[PDB]
C-alpha cells in the first residue's frame, strides 16, 4: 500500500476491500434495529458506565448510547440525528432503508458491475418513487379525529398501547390549542415536566404551566385562588454597585443608617409591587403570584409575605414566554411603568410537594396558547419512556398540520412504490437497469420486518400483500394481528408525508456516497 | 562513564543517489494516493481524524491536509496543493499528478550521469513555451452573459460530488460571486471568504437549498415581547455593549452619607436610558450589536417596539453591513442617519430544527449573501460546502481573467505537440529532457482514461494523432463515456488562471526537489 | 473519538502479510530487483570496483564477480530471489556472465514498470518479452566472427582467454592468461570430455602475483613423518586403508593361554609388519601413501627399508592422486604389486613461504593433472585470483562445447539492440511495445560499461549506432582512456563466450517473465 510507506502507522483499505467494510458495518446496524420496528418490536435497555437504566427503542436513542467504534457506523448515526431533530419519527425506518441499499447492491457490484453504474440507477429510481408519493398522499383538511390517528401511530410504536390511549390525549388537544389562522406552531410552547406521584398511566395535560420550584418562605399562601400573575425580570435581591466603592462610617450609630441606605433601593422595588395590589381594588382575595426569574433576597420574601403576595424566584428563561402567552399580561424588566394591564389572571395557583421538592402549578385559563404534560412516571428510566413518546409524537402532529397531506400507514406506502419502480424499469434504456431493481428490494424491508417481528413469515405475507395491490388499486398494507394484508387508510394507520419524503432523499444520497468509497484509512497521528 | 567524543550527536547523513532518487519515490506516492480522484468517474475517500471526526471527500486538497507523513520531500508535496487551493479552486489534484511524472521523467535522466541543474534549466525553457502555448489557445469569455458562465461553472463541478444538482449548484455559486463583487474605490475585489459564508444546517433536502439574498445568524431574539417579523426594518449595528461596566480606571468611591449610594445605583440606570435615548432618535426597528445587552436596555427597547439581537458575532457584524449597507459604530450618542441600514427586506425569526434562526433576506442591494445549505448530515453537508468553495473561486478567476483553456485532456495534449516541434530546433545536451515535459504532461488524459475504465493504448494513439494537424488541436478525452470528443460539443472548458497556477507549480515543485543531495535530520531548535 | 478500519473480509492471517495487484505486488517486486541491478552495476566490466561483503560469519570476501556477492548477502526479498537463483544457474551451466543475468533481467523489469503504467498488463509484456527473446536467439549464430578452432596450443588460446580474466584482473590480464594456458592445454583429453575438476590451486601465502606458476602434479600441504623426502625413482603405490596392520572388524580380542602365547605374541606382530613393508621394498616402491593413521611399526620399517610416508587425511584428495600417477587405490593391505603402481618423475619436499609442502612433479610426461600454485600478499588477494582462474577453466569448457564466438564488450547487445528494433517496427500488433523494450534492455549494457569508465553514456551510445550502419557488426568499446574514439573488437581481441551469451539471454527473460507472472503474494511469519 502506498499510504503504508509514508506513514507506517496507517491502516488503510482498498476498493474492494473498503465496500467490504462498509456493507458488513451496515449489516450489523441493520440486524440490531430491526428488532424494534413498529408496535410489536421488543424493548431494549441501555445501561451506561455509571449504571442508570434507559429503557427504550427508538433508532436515535439506541443508535447515540450504543457501544459502538465503528466509522460506517458514525456515519449512519448522523444522518439518523437529523432525522428526529426535525420531524421526529422516522428514525428506525431510516437505518433499515441504507442497511438494504447497500445489501441489496452488494449482489450486483461483486457480479461483475462497477458501483456507479448501481448509483445511476438509485438516482432515476428515487425521481420516480418522488413523483408516486405526491400522488399517494390524502389530504382530509387537518380534522382533529385524523389527528389522533396520526398520533396513535407514533405512540404506539414507543409504548405498550395501554399508555398510548392517553398519550394521544394529551399530544392532539397539546397542539391544538397553540396557534390558529393558519399560523406555525412553535414546540418551545410546551413544556414537559417529569412528576412521580401516581403512576405512569396518569399523565395528564395542564392548560396552565407547571413550574419546578415553589415558594421559598413557609408563610405564604399555598393554595391561591383567581390570582393575577406579575412576570418580572427584576433583581429583588441584594446587588452591589459596579463601581467597587465600600461605605465609610465614623460612629456604630452611622453603621446602621448606611444598612438602612444600602436596602433603600431594594425596598423601592418591593414598594412598587405592593402598591400594585392596593390599586386593583383590594377589597376582597385577590392572591398577588410574582414568578420572578431573578433571584430574591429572603428580606424581601419576608416583606412579600406580610402583604399576602406569593412570590418565586430562580425561574427559566423560556418562562417569561410560555406564561406571558399563558396568564396574557406584559414580561418587564423594571418597574418604571406599572400598570394592572401587565398583569395577568389565573383562577387557581396551587402548590404540592413531593420529597422536600416543590411543584407550582398555574391552571383555570381563559386562552393559554401554551400548556405542560405533566409526566407522573414511577420510576427514571419510565420518565424517559415517556419523555421520547411524547416529543415523537408532538412532532407527528405538528407536521401534519403544516402539510396538507397525510401519507398513508405501514405497508400502503412501500409496496406501491416498489410495484411502481417495476413497470418503469426498462424506461431508463440503459446500464441501470439493475439500480431500479436493488431500490425497490431495499423499500421493502418495511413490511419484511413489521411482518418478521409480529412473528408472522416474511415471504408468505410479500406474496399476499403485493397479491392484493396487484389485482385492485387500494393501497393494501400490512397487518400485525392477523397477517392478512389490509388497507392502512381504512382502518387508522396514518404517517407523515414529510418522514416519507426524507427518508427517500437522506437515504439514496448516503447510499450513493458510501458505494464510492475505497480508501478508508486513518492517518494523522 | 566516560562519553565518546563525537560530532553532530544524534543526528543523520544521507548523499548521493539514496537521496536524488529517493525524493522521486517519495513523490510518486502521493501522486498514487489521489490518482484515483481526478476524472468525473472519481471516488470518494473516507478518513479519518485524530479529533473524531469523519471526512468523506475527493478533492485533492481536503484528502493531503489529513495526511501526516514523516519523509521531508512528502511534506513539500503536500504544500503544493494547499498553494493551488488558495490561489484557485480547482487547481489542487492536477498539481500533485503532473509534479510525479515530471519528477518520474527526471529519475531516468539522473542514471544517465546528468547534472540535476542541466534538467531544470531545460525545465525553465519548457515551463516559459507552457505559458505561451496557452495563451495562443484561448478563447475570450463574455462575462456579462448569464448561460457562457453557468457553462464554465459546470466543468469544474462534474468532478465533484455535487455534479448530480448541476442544475442547482450553478445558480447557487454563479449568484454568489456577482452579489459580493463589491466595488468602492477604483479597485475590484471578490470576497468570497469573510462576505459569502456558507451555513449548513443538518435536514431537509438538498434541493430545498438556496443561495438567500441577504444573510442569516442562528441568534433568537432578546426578548420575548420583541416582534420575530419586521417588513421594512431600519437595522443600526452597534459594537459597544449597552450595559454599565468597569471603566478602564482606579475608581473607587467613598460612600459616608445615606443618599449617596442609592444615588450610584440610580445613576447607573440613566447612562443606560442615556445611550437607549441616543439609539432611538433615527427611529430604528432591529439593534444588533457584538457586546452584552442588559434587561435595562430590554426595557426601553421593548416599549418602543424595537428587536433587539444580543451576541452576533465580528465576523457576522461586517457581513450584514454590506447587505443592509449600514456602518457599524461603536458610540450610541455619535450615531447619524447613514448608519442606518435601510434596504433591508423581510425579517424573519423562523426555527429549523428546535433551534431559532434570525433571517435578514430580500435585500435591495446586497453586496454580502450566505448560502443555506441543508442536507442529510453534517457529513455531506462538508462535502457541498467544500465543492461551492471549489465552484465559487473558479468563477472568481474569470471576472478576473476571462479567458478559457479546454480542458479534459486537450490542454495537455496541444503542448505536448507545441514542445515536441520547438525540440526540433535545441540541438544540444537539453534537447532530450526537454522531450520528457511533453510525454509528462500526458499522464493527465491517461488519469482520465483509467478512471473509467477505456484504453490507454488504443486511446492515445488516436489521441495523439489528432494533435498532429494544426486545424481542430482542442480534441480531448471524454470521460463520461470513454470515446475521443471534440471539446467544442462537450462543453468542458477550464479557465486559464487554474492551468497556468497548474504548469508553474507543477515545474517548480521538481525544480526544489532536484536540487537536494543531502538530508540532515536530527538537531534541535529554540 | 478516533476510529479505526478492522478486517472486511479474509483477514485470517496470525501475523503473516498479503500482497495482491499491481502496486502492492507487482510494481514492488520490480523495485526490490531494480536495487540488486544497481548494486552489481559498479562491479560489472574491466573498469569494475571490488566490493568487501562480510556475510553471517564475521569473514571478509572482496571480489568484482556478481556470483559470489549474492551467495554472501541475506536478501530475503522472494522476488529477489529469484534474480539470485537465475544468476547462480549461469555459474553451473556455463561458468561466466553471471553479472550479464542482473544488469539484462535488472533492465528488463525496469522497463516493464514502464510499460504497465503507460499501457497493456503483464498478458502482453510476457508475450511481447518471449518473441524477442526467440528472434535474439537467431542474430547470435549471426554474429560469430571467429571461432576457437585453429591451432589449440598454449600460444592461441591465451589471447582467447583475456577477456575472461581482463574483466576481474585488469592489472594481471597478460601473466594469468598464461597460467590458465599451461593448464588447460596440458589436461586435454585428446578430444574427449574436458574435466574443470582437474585444475586445482594452491594458495601458498608469500611474495606477488609475479611468483606464481603451474606445476604438473599435485601440492599438498602436509608431513613426511621420515627422513626419505629426496625421491627421484617415484614408484607411487596408493592405499585407502590405514597403514597400521589389520584388525577385525567385529569385537577383536587376543586370548592367551599360556606364557609361550604371551611372550611370542610381540616379536610375532613385529615380524608380521616386517613382512607387509618390505613386500612393497621388493617390488621397488618409494613412495606409500596411506588413507588413515599409521602406526609406530609401520614407520619403524618404512625407514628401515627407505621408503617415503604420505599421510593423506582426505578421501577426495587421495582419488585426485590416482588420476595423477596413474595407480589404483587399494582397500587392502600391502599386496605384492604387480601392475596397479604409481608413477611418477619426482616426489620431494620444499618450504614455500614458510609452508612444507610435498610437490609430485611431473618432468617429462607432464599431462596427467594440474595444478595452479598461487603467490599472493593476503589471503584475501588469493581467493580473488581464484575465483578469477576458475572462470578461465570454465571459460575452457564452454570452448570444448561449441568453438564459437562473438564480439563482447559492448559490440554484441548494440547489434542485438539493432536487429530486435528492426523487429518491432515490422510488427503490426499492440505487442511492439514490449519488443522496442526489450532492445532497450541490450542498450543499458554498454551503458554500465562507460559509467564504470568515468565517460558520459551519452556520447558513448551514440557513436554505437553511428559506426553500425548494416555492415559493420564488430566496433564495441575502448575503454582504455577517457574520449573513446571507439575501435574493432576482433583486432583488439575482445570476444568470449557465445555459448556463455547464448545462456545469459535465456535465463534472464525467463527470469524477468517469472517475476511478472507473479500477481499475489502470500508470506508466511519469518522466524
Ligand atoms: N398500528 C400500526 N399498524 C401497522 N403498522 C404500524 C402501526 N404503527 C406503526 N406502524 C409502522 O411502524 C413503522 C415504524 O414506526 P415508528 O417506530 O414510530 O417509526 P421509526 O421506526 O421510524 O422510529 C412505521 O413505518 C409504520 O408503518
Ligand atoms: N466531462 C469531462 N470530460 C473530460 N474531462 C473532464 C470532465 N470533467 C472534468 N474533467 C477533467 O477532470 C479534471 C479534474 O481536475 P481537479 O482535480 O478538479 O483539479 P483541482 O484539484 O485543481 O480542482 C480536470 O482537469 C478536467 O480536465
Ligand atoms: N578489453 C575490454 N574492452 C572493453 N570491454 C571489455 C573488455 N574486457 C571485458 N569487457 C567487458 O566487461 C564485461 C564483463 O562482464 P562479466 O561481469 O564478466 O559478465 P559475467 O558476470 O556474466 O561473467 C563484458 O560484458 C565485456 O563486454
Ligand atoms: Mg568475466
Amino acid at each position: 500500500a502506498a499510504v503504508k510507506t509514508l506513514n507506517p502507522k496507517a491502516e488503510v483499505a482498498r476498493a474492494q476491500a473498503a465496500l467490504a467494510v462498509n456493507i458488513s458495518a451496515a449489516r450489523g446496524l441493520q440486524d440490531v434495529l430491526r428488532t424494534n420496528l413498529g408496535p410489536k418490536g421488543t424493548m431494549k435497555m441501555l445501561v451506561s458506565g455509571a449504571g442508570d437504566i434507559k429503557l427504550t427503542k427508538d433508532g436515535n436513542v439506541l443508535l447515540h448510547e450504543m457501544q459502538i467504534q465503528h466509522p460506517t457506523a458514525s456515519l449512519i448515526a448522523k444522518v439518523a440525528t437529523a432525522q428526529d431533530d426535525i420531524t421526529g419519527d422516522g428514525t428506525t425506518s431510516n437505518v433499515l432503508i441504507i442497511g438494504e441499499l447497500l445489501k441489496q447492491a452488494d449482489l450486483y457490484i461483486s457480479e461483475g458491475l462497477h458501483p456507479r453504474i448501481i448509483t445511476e440507477g438509485f438516482e432515476a429510481a428515487k425521481e420516480k418513487a418522488l413523483q408516486f408519493l405526491e400522488e399517494v398522499k390524502v389530504s382530509r383538511e387537518m380534522d382533529r379525529e385524523t389527528l389522533i390517528d396520526v398520533a396513535r401511530t407514533s405512540l404506539r410504536t414507543k409504548v405498550h398501547a395501554e399508555l398510548a390511549d392517553v398519550l394521544t390525549e394529551a399530544v392532539v388537544d397539546s397542539i391544538l390549542a397553540i396557534k390558529k389562522q393558519d399560523e406555525p406552531i412553535d414546540l418551545f410552547m410546551i413544556e414537559i415536566m417529569e412528576m412521580k406521584h401516581k403512576s405512569e398511566t396518569d399523565t395528564s395535560l395542564i392548560r396552565g404551566l407547571v413550574l419546578d420550584h415553589g415558594a421559598r418562605h413557609p408563610d405564604m399562601k399555598k393554595r391561591v385562588e383567581d390570582a393575577y400573575i406579575l412576570t418580572c425580570n427584576v433583581s429583588l435581591e441584594y446587588e452591589k454597585t459596579e463601581v467597587n466603592s465600600g461605605f465609610f462610617y465614623k460612629s456604630a450609630e452611622e453603621r446602621e443608617k448606611l444598612v438602612k441606605a444600602e436596602r433603600k433601593f431594594i425596598e423601592d422595588r418591593v414598594k412598587k409591587i405592593i402598591e400594585l395590589k392596593r390599586k386593583v381594588c383590594g377589597d376582597s382575595d385577590k392572591g398577588f403570584v410574582v414568578i420572578n426569574q431573578k433571584g430574591i433576597d429572603p428580606f424581601s420574601l419576608d416583606a412579600l409575605s406580610k402583604e399576602g403576595i406569593v412570590a418565586l424566584r430562580r425561574a427559566k428563561r423560556r418562562n417569561m414566554e410560555r406564561l406571558t402567552l399563558a396568564c396574557g399580561g406584559v414580561a418587564l424588566n423594571s418597574f418604571d411603568d406599572l400598570s394592572p394591564d401587565c398583569l395577568g389572571h389565573a383562577g387557581l395557583v396551587y402548590e404540592y410537594t413531593l420529597g422536600e421538592e416543590k411543584f407550582t402549578f398555574i391552571e383555570k385559563c381563559n386562552n393559554p396558547r401554551s400548556v405542560t404534560l405533566l409526566i407522573k412516571g414511577p420510576n427514571k428510566h419510565t420518565l424517559t419512556q415517556i419523555k421520547d413518546a411524547v416529543r415523537d409524537g408532538l412532532r407527528a402532529v405538528k407536521n401534519a398540520i403544516d402539510d396538507g397531506c397525510v401519507v398513508p400507514g405501514a405497508g400502503a406506502v412501500e409496496v406501491a412504490m416498489a410495484e411502481a419502480l417495476i413497470k418503469h424499469k426498462p424506461s431508463v434504456k440503459g446500464r441501470a437497469q439493475l439500480g431500479v431493481q436493488a431500490f425497490a428490494d431495499a423499500l421493502l424491508i418495511i413490511p419484511k420486518v413489521l411482518a418478521q417481528n409480529s412473528g408472522f413469515d416474511l415471504q408468505e405475507t410479500l406474496v399476499k400483500i403485493q397479491a392484493e395491490h396487484s389485482e385492485s388499486g387500494q393501497l393494501v398494507g400490512v397487518d400485525l394481528n392477523t397477517g392478512e394484508p389490509m388497507v392502512a387508510a381504512e382502518v387508522g394507520v396514518w404517517d407523515n408525508y414529510c418522514v416519507k419524503k426524507q427518508l427517500l432523499h437522506s437515504c439514496t444520497v448516503i447510499a450513493t456516497n458510501i458505494l464510492l468509497v475505497d480508501e478508508i484509512m486513518r492517518a494523522g497521528m | 562513564h566516560r562519553p565518546v567524543l563525537v560530532l553532530s550527536q544524534n543526528t543523520k547523513r544521507e548523499s548521493g543517489r539514496k537521496v536524488q532518487s529517493g525524493n522521486i519515490n517519495a513523490a510518486k506516492t502521493i501522486a498514487d494516493i489521489i490518482r484515483t480522484c481526478l476524472g468525473p468517474k472519481s471516488m470518494m475517500k473516507m478518513l479519518l481524524d485524530p479529533m473524531g471526526g469523519i471526512v468523506m471527500t475527493n478533492d485533492g486538497n481536503a484528502i493531503l491536509r489529513e495526511i501526516q507523513v514523516q519523509h521531508p520531500a512528502a511534506k513539500s508535496m503536500i504544500e503544493i496543493s494547499r498553494t493551488q487551493d488558495e490561489e484557485v479552486g480547482d487547481g489542487t489534484t492536477s498539481v500533485i499528478i503532473l509534479a510525479g511524472e515530471m519528477l518520474s521523467v527526471a529519475e531516468h535522466f539522473l542514471e544517465q550521469q546528468m547534472h540535476p541543474t542541466v534538467v531544470i534549466s531545460a525545465y525553465r525553457k519548457a515551463l516559459d513555451d507552457m505559458i505561451s502555448t496557452l495563451k495562443k489557445i484561448s478563447i475570450p469569455v463574455d462575462i456579462s452573459d448569464s448561460d457562457m458562465m453557468l457553462n464554465i461553472i459546470n466543468s469544474s463541478i462534474t468532478t465533484k460530488a455535487i455534479s448530480r444538482w448541476s442544475s442547482l449548484a450553478c445558480n447557487i455559486a454563479l449568484d454568489a460571486v456577482k452579489m459580493v463583487q463589491f466595488e468602492e474605490n477604483g479597485r475590484k475585489e471578490i470576497d468570497i471568504k469573510k462576505y459569502a459564508r456558507v451555513e449548513k444546517i443538518p435536514g431537509g433536502i438538498i434541493e430545498d437549498s438556496c443561495v438567500l439574498r441577504g444573510v442569516m445568524i442562528n441568534k433568537d431574539v432578546t426578548h420575548p415581547r420583541m416582534r420575530r417579523y419586521i417588513k421594512n426594518p431600519r437595522i443600526v449595528l452597534l459594537d459597544s455593549s449597552l450595559e454599565y461596566k468597569k471603566g478602564e480606571s482606579q475608581t473607587d468611591i467613598e460612600i459616608t452619607r445615606e443618599e449617596d449610594f442609592t444615588r450610584i445605583l440610580q445613576m447607573e440606570e440613566e447612562y443606560i436610558q442615556q445611550l437607549c435615548e441616543d439609539i432611538i432618535q433615527l427611529k430604528p426597528d432591529v439593534v444588533i450589536t457584538e457586546k452584552g445587552i442588559s434587561d435595562l436596555a430590554q426595557h426601553y427597547l421593548m416599549r418602543a417596539n424595537i428587536t433587539a439581537i444580543r451576541r452576533v458575532r465580528k465576523t457576522d457584524n461586517n457581513r450584514i453591513a454590506r447587505a443592509c449597507g449600514a456602518r457599524i459604530v461603536s458610540r450610541p450618542e455619535e450615531l447619524r442617519e447613514d448608519d442606518v441600514g435601510t434596504g433591508a427586506g423581510l425579517l424573519e425569526i423562523k426555527k429549523i430544527g428546535d433551534e431559532y434562526f434570525t433571517f435578514i433576506t430580500d435585500c435591495k442591494d446586497p453586496k454580502a449573501c450566505t448560502i443555506l445549505l441543508r442536507g442529510a448530515s453534517k457529513e455531506i453537508l462538508s462535502e457541498v460546502e467544500r465543492n461551492l468553495q471549489d465552484a465559487m473561486q473558479v468563477c472568481r478567476n474569470v471576472l478576473l481573467d476571462p479567458q478559457l483553456v479546454p480542458g479534459g485532456g486537450a490542454s495537455e495534449m496541444a503542448v505536448a505537440h507545441a514542445l515536441t516541434e520547438k525540440s526540433k530546433a535545441m540541438t544540444g545536451v537539453e534537447q532530450w529532457p526537454y522531450r520528457a515535459v511533453a510525454q509528462a504532461l500526458e499522464v493527465i488524459p491517461r488519469t482520465l482514461i483509467q478512471n473509467c475504465g477505456a484504453s490507454t493504448i488504443r486511446l492515445l494513439t488516436s489521441l495523439r494523432a489528432k494533435h498532429t494537424q494544426e486545424n481542430c488541436e482542442t480534441w480531448g478525452v471524454n470521460g463520461e463515456t470513454g470515446t475521443l470528443v471534440d471539446m467544442k460539443e462537450l462543453g468542458i472548458w477550464e479557465p486559464l488562471a487554474v492551468k497556468l497556477q497548474t504548469y508553474k507549480t507543477a515545474v517548480e515543485t521538481a525544480v526544489l526537489l532536484l536540487r537536494i543531495d543531502d538530508i540532515v535530520s536530527g538537531h534541535k531548535k529554540k | 473519538h478516533v476510529p479505526k478500519a478492522p478486517g472486511f473480509a479474509q483477514m485470517l492471517k496470525e501475523g503473516a502479510k498479503h500482497f495482491s495487484g499491481l502496486e502492492e505486488a507487482v510494481y514492488r517486486n520490480i523495485q526490490a530487483c531494480k536495487e540488486l541491478a544497481q548494486t552489481t552495476r559498479t562491479a560489472y566490466g574491466p573498469n569494475g570496483m571490488n566490493k568487501m561483503v562480510i556475510n553471517h560469519l564475521e569473514k571478509l570476501f572482496v571480489t568484482n564477480d556478481a556470483a559470489t556477492i549474492l551467495r554472501e548477502l541475506e536478501v530475503q526479498h522472494p522476488a529477489a530471489k529469484m534474480i539470485v537463483m537465475a544468476s547462480h544457474m549461469q555459474e553451473q551451466e556455463v561458468g561466466d556472465g553471471t553479472n550479464f543475468v542482473l544488469v539484462f533481467a535488472g533492465a528488463l523489469l525496469e522497463l516493464a514498470e514502464e510499460l504497465l503504467r503507460i499501457g497493456l498488463s503483464v498478458s502482453e509484456v510476457i508475450e511481447g518479452y518471449e518473441i524477442a527473446c526467440r528472434k535474439a536467439h537467431e542474430i547470435l549464430p549471426n554474429l560469430v566472427c571467429c571461432s576457437a578452432k585453429n591451432l589449440r596450443d598454449i600460444d592461441e588460446v591465451s589471447s582467447l582467454l583475456r577477456t575472461s580474466i581482463m574483466s576481474k584482473q585488469y592489472g594481471n590480464e597478460v601473466f594469468l592468461a598464461k597460467l590458465i594456458a599451461q593448464a588447460c592445454v596440458s589436461i586435454f583429453p585428446d578430444s574427449g570430455h574436458f574435466n574443470v575438476d582437474n585444475i586445482r590451486v594452491c594458495k601458498i601465502l608469500g611474495s606477488g602475483i609475479s611468483s606464481s606458476s603451474v606445476l604438473h602434479g599435485m601440492v599438498f600441504k602436509k608431513e613426511t613423518e621420515g627422513d626419505v623426502t629426496s625421491v627421484k625413482d617415484a614408484k607411487i603405490a596408493v592405499y585407502s586403508c590405514p597403514f597400521d596392520g589389520m584388525i577385525t572388524e567385529t569385537k577383536g580380542t587376543v586370548l592367551i593361554k599360556t606364557a609361550e602365547e604371551l611372550m611370542n605374541f610381540s616379536k610375532g606382530e613385529e615380524n608380521l609388519m616386517d613382512a607387509q613393508v618390505k613386500a612393497i621394498a621388493d617390488t621397488g616402491a618409494n613412495v606409500v601413501v596411506t588413507g588413515g593413521k599409521v602406526a609406530d611399526m609401520a614407520l619403524h620399517y618404512a625407514n628401515k627399508y627407505n621408503i617415503m610416508l604420505v599421510r593423506l587425511n582426505s578421501k577426495w584428495d587421495l582419488r585426485r592422486l590416482c588420476k595423477t600417477v596413474g595407480a589404483t587405490a587399494l582397500p587392502r593391505l600391502t599386496p605384492p604389486v604387480l601392475e596397479e603402481m604409481g608413477h611418477c618423475d619426482s616426489v620431494y619436499l620444499s618450504e614455500v613461504g614458510d609452508t612444507q609442502v610435498v610437490v609430485f612433479k611431473h618432468e617429462k610426461e607432464d599431462g596427467a593433472i594440474s595444478t595452479i600454485v598461487l603467490r599472493g600478499s593476503t589471503d584475501n588477494l588469493m581467493d580473488d585470483i581464484e575465483r578469477a582462474v576458475d572462470d578461465g577453466v570454465n571459460t575452457f569448457k564452454v570452448l570444448t562445447r561449441d568453438k564459437r564466438l562473438v564480439p563482447g564488450g559492448g559490440a554484441t547487445e548494440i547489434e542485438l539492440a539493432k536487429q530486435i528494433t528492426s523487429y518491432g517496427e515490422t510488427c503490426p500488433g499492440l505487442e511492439q511495445y514490449a519488443i522496442k523494450k526489450f532492445a532497450e534492455a541490450f542498450e543499458a549494457i554498454p551503458r554500465a560499461l562507460a559509467e564504470n569508465s568515468g565517460v558520459k553514456a551519452n556520447e558513448v551510445i551514440s557513436k554505437l549506432y553511428a559506426v553500425h550502419q548494416e555492415g559493420n557488426k564488430n566496433v564495441g568499446l575502448d575503454i582504455e582512456a577517457e574520449v573513446p574514439a571507439v575501435k574493432d573488437m576482433l583486432e583488439a581481441g575482445i570476444l568470449d563466450t557465445y555459448l556463455g551469451k547464448y545462456w545469459a539471454i535465456k535465463l534472464a527473460t525467463n527470469a524477468a517473465v517469472t517475476v511478472l507472472r507473479v500477481d499475489q503474494i502470500i508470506m508466511a511469519k519469518p522466524a
